[PDB]
């Protein structure tokens, strides 16, 4: 039987953050990846 | 007209080509 691979999914990580001295709430960006594999 | 997997992230534009369009 035929197999395919295909290589582990990966990207870099981004944080969303307003200034702190407005706020310490952080939203996080995955980049490149589905919202499954989070 | 106009035509992997090694670390190498190809990030996307800020403006989408829609808003370009606009
Ligand atoms: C930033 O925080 C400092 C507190 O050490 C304060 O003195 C300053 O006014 C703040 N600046 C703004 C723009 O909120
Ligand atoms: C993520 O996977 C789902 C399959 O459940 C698919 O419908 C969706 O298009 C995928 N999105 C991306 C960005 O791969």
């Amino acid at each position: 039987e035929i197999l395919d691979i295909t290589p582990c999914s990966f990207g870099g990580v981004s944080v969303i953050t307003p200034g702190t001295n407005t706020s310490n709430q952080v939203a996080v960006l995955y980049q490149d990846v589905n919202c499954t594999e989070v | 007209k106009v035509t992997k997997f090694n670390g190498l992230t190809v990030l996307p534009p800020l403006l989408t080509d829609e808003m370009i369009a606009q």
